[PDB]
DNA sequence: TCGGATGTATATATCTGACACGTGCCTGGAGACTAGGGAGTAATCCCCTTGGCGGTTAAAACGCGGGGGACAGCGCGTACGTGCGTTTAAGCGGTGCTAGAGCTGTCTACGACCAATTGAGCGGCCTCGGCACCGGGATTCTCGAT
DNA sequence: ATCGAGAATCCCGGTGCCGAGGCCGCTCAATTGGTCGTAGACAGCTCTAGCACCGCTTAAACGCACGTACGCGCTGTCCCCCGCGTTTTAACCGCCAAGGGGATTACTCCCTAGTCTCCAGGCACGTGTCAGATATATACATCCGAT
């Protein structure tokens, strides 16, 4: 009869775990590189301090879980726990970056 | 020269991101889309900065003009200069 | 009603139609004349001075300039002919 | 109030004077710029600053610590009402997010 | 060679923080994050006076400028307190 | 047998023909009346002048179009036609026009 | 010359007519009191921000180009009333 | 171009160049403007007028009327998206809407 | 009286140069007026910011590039700044 | 599937007021010359950013059981679109009053500008404690068992 | 309802370490003073549009009755993310290297601010006239109860 924890439980645990902390979420190197891939992209042989890639990083993760609070609140509109495709799109739009 | 980068946003990560918002259960459709939203958002960031950088003569860009773009883009940022 | 080489020549450049491009007056220009044309000079059509700047930017949003049927058919009768000014 | 002093002294304030004076005019903002403008403006940018050292102190003394943090004053702003009016749109480095669970998404029996 | 000059707000918040909490230190992160916060406000405050004074055709950066500006861009209570503080500086000032 | 319409094809008729006309849709007088009462309720004794009453309809209008557009949308993303309360406030909140 | 409740001068049928120009069908018995109260905040805050102006010029009688001017520092910026 | 006429025929352009100088040197943006800057912009200027003007001119054309209206540059700034994307939160007195309905509101093929 | 300083006339040119046919209203020509005078305003505001953040004092002609390129989106803004090079050659020559 | 019923697109007279064009001048724009300082350009230096191992290991991929939740369908009883008669208050017109917006001229207290000056504030170093963290113990939700 | 086992969490203590804060050096930016050209305050004058009123027409709002579309709740089904256990890999920490360009200074020049004179392009003003609003008469697309 091996422990197991009902489904969400410990997903609730860790909502309260990720809010009361600070530390960045994406992993550095592969973001990083993934700025890099776009900078090489637009404009090639440029190069990054440390401070600008954090900053990027700050300002992304900030607007992610912007986008992932609004897309919460459309998910509860249509009666739903899951989010899905149509909440981001709906969201998208709805701040204005799409139209 | 390196390519398909686009995947070093993870799937766990993507979890915790969504979950920070207050997110339980998520579509396996999520990541992708999360994948091409953050893809634009970085193309629009780093158009912006890079111009402001190749405007200065400068090959290496700098956390100065990352806010100022932000700025731009009416997403001013607090903890870097300005 | 397949038009000689004498009319396949640019009327700009009297050069041959290579990745031709039609406008909505039914002017045709190369690509490469249609670049010389369009960003080094005042965007207006090389034969009726038809200012097509909308119609540009709405084809090159997509990339979709080009019109594929005419290219295939030249290329269709002259594959060889082309094929000179790819070399430069 | 005439005295022979720094004028943040002569207005009892603390930010400087001279110096908001000198980005008032080198900043490019107007060919002439007013002698009590400054002043004001000193005082504005006191009593904003003011206010929000001291909700994040009390959010830091809340949270047993004795020194300030971004956490705190990312905390300070968004509790307060207008303050977050003021600055609800922008984004504070290393500092997180309120503990904020929808009501519907809370467990139930 | 000798580094360049580096202005930061950095004291000033210092003495108010101490002001307000004698005992409550900060740390740089937060100090920085002030600093750029003192920044925007002046940026926004001197912004909306500039343009203001271009409207009307004037040409001086006046007190009521900067009083007016700040009506503009706080919310109610915040400007209330701002101009009410403000006023009691400039006539100190000026007296 | 008096001729009745069935529910929904003149909303939709009207809808288009509101939608290809540009003229004003809210009566001047009332409007007028009221940006009086928001005045002196602000400060007493002001005067308007008709083009500036003209610009603050113009804008109402537009704010209106606009939350419209983006309730009518957000309502039929829960698998409805008919816009309620709630969708307004989640529109509005996802805007962040109130926080 | 005080004025009573005025805001049901914006009447039933003006905001079917907006909602029909914001492509829908059905509409619900009670979104009229909140798009009420919407309307009232949003000219609360337009008129607050043209009557600042207004007094900052020693005038009293707004004018549309203040109307414009305020429009504008709010991020909806107006065309067509001057400048 | 070393012809001693107006600044604005001297450059090919058509909009001002002393009015524009003048509103850069007087609208307090620096203390120096530079000599190049003011025909530059006027240049801006002309292009985005003139797609602009050209797109309200097909418009009111396809529509049958032989003079621009409000309605006319609403349908031409909104049915392009670049333009609309540059003009995203402005508004247009008297200028109306895009005709358009959800798919979703449209009526069953019954 | 006072003398009223826009830009109507250059606008009915600049149509007529465009369309030798149709004309244009009053209230299209505030809008045009409002339209100018808006842009005019972002793009010295972009190019004034821009030149202090370089601690430059004076716009010269890639400043005002710079600020075209930021503001207007990116296709616009590759066709206004291949010609308004192309005027500023051929005012300069 | 279909034949009335109805709103919509289309063609023609008409007439009108906003739109397109001639005028004078004048006030802002163009041209010549001067001055001085902002910016470019050479050099250089040293801060830091890219590239590189290499051991560890926390976290990411993968598999699997399953139980919460998405989703389709049924049914209803409500809420709202539709249409018509009523009433009401907007919209237009015309007139009358004048407070205040706009313009002019005058005088001056405010503020730009330059030389001298000295201390406020920033750069660099040193230091003592506030919190990070490991380790342990009591507390505390969470799930299954009735 | 209940009670018990089991992971997860709050609380308490010792160790330590680097960084927040204080002190010294000193360089240059704020201070003070005086002067002078002037934007602005103020007084005065005009006359425009805003305000207020009247009366008339009728467009629109309003209220009621009604029939029907559907919002919501319930039920059942299935399917697919969640949580957990196992395995792998690249992130990561620490160290090391090279060079390159960001940043700084010093010099020179040429490019724009300023001044003055002169003059015509645009604008406030006045005037002709046809593009488009308006009404009436048509045909036509589309709807809906009924075959
Ligand atoms: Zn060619
Ligand atoms: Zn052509």
């Amino acid at each position: 009869k091996p422990h197991r924890y009902r489904p969400g439980t410990v997903a609730l645990r860790e909502i309260r775990r990720y809010q009361k902390s600070t530390e960045l979420l994406i992993r550095k190197l592969p973001f990083q590189r993934l700025v890099r891939e776009i900078a090489q992209d637009f404009k090639t042989d440029l190069r990054f301090q440390s401070s600008a890639v954090m900053a990027l990083q700050e300002a992304c993760e900030a607007y992610l879980v912007g986008l992932f609070e609004d897309t919460n609140l459309c998910a509860i509109h249509a009666k739903r726990v899951t989010i899905m495709p149509k909440d981001i799109q709906l969201a998208r739009r709805i701040r204005g970056e799409r139209a | 020269v390196l390519r398909d980068n686009i995947q070093g946003i993870t799937k766990p990560a993507i979890r915790r991101l969504a979950r920070r918002g207050g997110v339980k259960r998520i579509s396996g459709l999520i990541y992708e889309e999360t994948r091409g939203v953050l893809k634009v958002f970085l193309e629009n960031v780093i158009r912006d900065a890079v111009t402001y950088t190749e405007h200065a003569k400068r090959k290496t860009v700098t956390a100065m003009d990352v806010v100022y773009a932000l700025k731009r883009q009416g997403r001013t940022l607090y903890g870097f200069g300005g | 009603a397949i038009p000689s080489l004498s009319e396949c020549q640019c009327g700009i450049c009297m050069e041959i139609l290579v990745e031709p491009v039609t406008l909505p007056c039914n002017h045709t220009l190369c690509k490469p004349c249609f670049q010389s044309t369009v960003e080094k000079a005042s965007l207006c059509c090389p034969f009726c001075r038809r200012r097509v700047s909308s119609w540009t930017r709405y084809h090159t949003r997509r990339n979709s300039l080009v019109n594929v049927e005419l290219w295939t058919i030249i290329q269709k009768h002259y594959p060889r002919e082309c094929k000179l000014r790819a070399s430069g | 109030s005439a005295s022979a002093k720094t004028r943040s002294s002569r207005a009892g304030l603390q930010f400087p004077v001279g110096r908001v004076h000198r980005l008032l005019r080198k900043g490019n903002y107007s060919e002439r710029v007013g002698a009590g403008a400054p002043v004001y403006l000193a005082a504005v940018l006191e009593y904003l600053t003011a206010e929000i050292l001291e909700l994040a102190g009390n959010a830091a003394r809340d949270n047993k610590k004795t020194r300030i943090i971004p956490r705190h004053l990312q905390l300070a702003i968004r509790n307060d009402e207008e303050l977050n009016k003021l600055l609800g749109r922008v984004t504070i480095a290393q500092g997180g997010v309120l503990p904020n669970i929808q009501a519907v998404l809370l467990p139930k029996k | 060679r000798k580094r360049s000059r580096k202005e930061s707000y950095s004291i000033y918040v210092y003495k108010v923080l101490k002001q307000v909490h004698p005992d409550t230190g900060i740390s740089s992160k937060a100090m920085g994050i002030m600093n750029s916060f003192v920044n925007d406000i002046f940026e926004r405050i001197a912004g909306e006076a500039s343009r203001l004074a271009h409207y009307n055709k004037r040409s001086t950066i006046t007190s009521r400028e900067i009083q007016t500006a700040v009506r503009l861009l706080l919310p109610g209570e915040l400007a209330k307190h701002a101009v009410s503080e403000g006023t009691k500086a400039v006539t100190k000032y000026t007296s």
